[PDB]
């Protein structure tokens, strides 16, 4: 309460600073948005296999995009970057991070322990140990406090939509996490209850529905077209009853 | 690391070893925290990852300053500013005559500024104790050792249970509450406040049960009225003895009304009603701080 406002203020400031360079993939000679999407979708499955938190996954994606903003990587090394990133994010965020040997195992011995650990050193060097990054998830959990009592379906659906945004660099790298979270939460609230981005959050965040509209337009499309996307691990994840099967709910056809 | 000369072993921290050292080219005196990486074979430890990442977000006069991180293939060194004394040692050297009241107030005020800042930047320290609080010859005091720290969320999830050194550990941890947060840091500062005034640890337990009973004997065994939900907590036992609360003029005899009031609010049982670092700074106890 005292410092909840301050935390929000502080995260709004760091999300600008921990942003990756928006067009970095154009400047990568051997890798694409499509290969990035494959990697992230695979990280979702790793998160599921090891029962890691959603925050861990979101932090890993932040680390990867930041690293690829300044370092050239060949396609056969892209998974090594992702593995080291997930390991680092686990250490930061989890009570019981999986051990390195388990991470080697889920690559199906594509890399060695030595390679993963050297890449861990290199990612830390390139990011200058700045791992405490704001994520979509950190903003979501705050936004959720402004619906009382909590609607667990809305929360799971918002998380689902926020997770899908990680998959596609175009267009989601051009939005800030706080904005994606806002779009996600409005969209989830609307789909399940008919309600909109509440007055209390307009005051807290300074965002109106209209400032959210461009991101909300993209996220609506991503949601509509999710069953036909090449990557499906998130949709599969959110079919489970742990997430109230929210990936099975029908997206609204219009938002007005 | 060629350019640092080791002067003396300061001690062992939350992990690895600390040395006082001198930069042979500049003259600058630093403290070096060494971590051997080859003796873990699990990469850079989480303790180190968190301390470094969170300290780079925590620039404040009452938080110890991280200067550089030197990352060999074989070793990892954190290079910090050097301060000449810790609070534990300062209390030992003032064990008879007492730390004067204005200096106790000044140090508590500074500790609270440092801690409010941590909490404002979503960091829990989780190992506040006199050994980790560093004083310079200028009269400043600083929070140090962020190896047990973690970045928290709003609202919190369940976090690691094995936290805070026993004597400074809050009752919500000891009793196994599913959630804990900033209040655990305030409890620790409350214990430190009282320890500065009386010249001995407030709650020097030798087990989790002994620790709880020492807290109970001083503050009264909590019941459903003072702390709703307490008798239902995982490690709460109905056989716990029911002690009555001691008058705060026996607990902390040298303190005025304002002092006693602030301590009682820092050691409030219900973590929801325990005073924040921010509100503690606005307490009347501090109206004459220097
Ligand atoms: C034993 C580890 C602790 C760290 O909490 N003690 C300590 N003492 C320090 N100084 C007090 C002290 C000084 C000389 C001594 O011989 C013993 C303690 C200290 N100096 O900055 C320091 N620096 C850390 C930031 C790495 N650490
Ligand atoms: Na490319
Ligand atoms: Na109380």
């Amino acid at each position: 309460p005292d410092y909840h406002e301050d935390i929000h203020t502080y995260l709004r400031e760091m999300e600008v600073k921990c942003k990756p360079k928006v067009g970095y993939m154009k400047k990568q000679p051997d890798i694409t948005n499509s290969m990035r999407a494959i990697l992230v979708d695979w990280l979702v499955e790793v998160g599921e296999e090891y029962k890691l938190q959603n925050e861990t996954l979101h932090l890993a994606v932040n680390y990867i995009d930041r690293f690829l903003s300044s370092m050239s990587v060949l396609r056969g090394k892209l998974q090594l970057v992702g593995t080291a990133a997930m390991l680092l994010a686990s250490k930061f965020e989890e009570i019981y991070p999986p051990e390195v040997a388990e991470f080697v195992y889920i690559t199906d011995d594509t890399y060695t322990k030595k390679q993963v650990l050297r890449m861990e050193h290199l990612v830390l060097k390139v990011l200058t140990f700045d791992l405490a990054a704001p994520t979509v998830n950190q903003f979501l959990t705050q936004y959720f406090l402004h619906q009382q009592p909590a609607n667990c379906k809305v929360e799971s659906l918002a998380m689902f939509l926020g997770e899908l945004s990680l998959i596609d660099a175009d267009p989601y790298l051009k939005y800030l996490p706080s904005v994606i979270a806002g779009a996600a939460f409005h969209l989830a609230l609307y789909t399940v209850t008919g309600q909109s981005w509440p007055e209390s959050l307009i005051r807290k965040t300074g965002y109106t529905l209209e400032s959210l509209k461009p991101c909300l337009m993209d996220l609506h499309q991503t949601y509509l077209k999710a069953p036909q996307h090449a990557q499906q691990s998130i949709r599969e994840k959110y079919k489970n009853s742990k997430y109230h099967g929210v990936s099975l709910l029908n997206p609204p056809e219009t938002l007005n | 690391m060629e350019n640092f000369q080791k002067v003396e072993k300061i001690g062992e921290g939350t992990y690895g070893v600390v040395y006082k050292a001198r930069n042979k080219l500049t003259g600058e005196v630093v403290a070096l925290k060494k971590i051997r990486l080859d003796t873990e074979t699990e990469g850079v430890p989480s303790t180190a990852i968190r301390e470094i990442s969170l300290l780079k977000e925590l620039n404040h006069p009452n938080i110890v300053k991280l200067l550089d991180v030197i990352h060999t293939e074989n070793k990892l060194y954190l290079v910090f500013e050097f301060l000449h004394q810790d609070l534990k040692k300062f209390m030992d050297a003032s064990a008879l005559t007492g730390i004067p009241l204005p200096l106790i107030k000044s140090y508590l005020f500074q500790l609270l500024q440092g801690l409010a800042f941590c909490h404002s930047h979503r960091v829990l320290h989780r190992d506040l104790k006199p050994q980790n609080l560093l004083i310079n010859t200028e009269g400043a005091i600083k929070l140090a050792d962020f190896g047990l720290a973690r970045a928290f969320g709003v609202p919190v999830r369940t976090y690691t249970h094995e936290v805070v050194t026993l004597w400074y550990r809050a009752p919500e941890i000891l009793l196994g509450c599913k959630y804990y947060s900033t209040a655990v840091d305030i409890w620790s500062l409350g214990c430190i406040f009282a320890e500065m005034v009386t010249r001995r640890a407030l709650f020097p337990g030798d087990s989790e049960i002994d620790q709880l009973f020492r807290i109970f004997r001083t503050l009264g065994t909590p019941d459903e009225v003072v702390w709703p939900g307490v008798t239902s907590m995982p490690d709460y036992k109905p056989s716990f003895p029911k002690w009555a609360r001691q008058d705060f003029s026996k607990v902390v005899p040298p303190l005025d009304e304002d002092g006693r009031s602030l301590l009682s609010q820092m050691l409030h049982y219900d973590p929801n009603k325990r005073i924040s670092a921010k509100a503690a700074l606005a307490h009347p106890f501090f109206q004459d701080v220097t």
